[PDB]
């Protein structure tokens, strides 16, 4: 389900649900425009978690472009 | 697969780099689906500077892309 909270749980990053919600990312369409600065500004500090989230965003944008 | 690394700990044990296990597991690389994203610049940020360690880690990452 292309919910922000379902997307986060699908990559084991459900700990950041409240971070995304607080930052105003109420849709996945808003998440797909994010960059590394947007991810850090949610308060996400762990390097690998930043890398996993951005890599998922990069892949999801490629899978929706064409 | 039964024969495949089951965890980051298992993988580091197999490649003889358990000294880096707290470094990866305290910096967001606790799961193999994140470990497989590592690149050279990420090892710099993790202060993993030994060239032999670095080559061994990047070989193991390439093998997980197969996984």
């Amino acid at each position: 389900s292309l919910t922000v909270g379902d997307w986060l749980d699908s990559i084991r990053m459900g700990r950041y649900r409240d971070h995304f919600a607080a930052g105003g990312y109420s849709s996945l369409g808003m998440v797909l425009r994010m960059n590394a600065q947007d991810v850090r500004a949610l308060g996400i500090t762990l390097m690998g978690h930043q890398k996993k989230i951005l890599g998922s965003i990069q892949t999801m944008r490629a899978q929706l472009s064409s | 697969f039964p024969s495949q690394p089951k965890s980051v700990e298992d993988l580091l044990d197999r490649i003889n780099l358990k000294e880096h296990m707290p470094t990866f597991l305290f910096n967001g690389y606790e799961d193999l689906d994140t470990f497989k994203l590592l690149e050279e610049e990420d090892l710099d940020e993790l202060n993993i500077r030994d060239p032999e360690h670095r080559a061994v880690l990047l070989t193991a990452v390439e093998l997980l892309q197969e996984y």
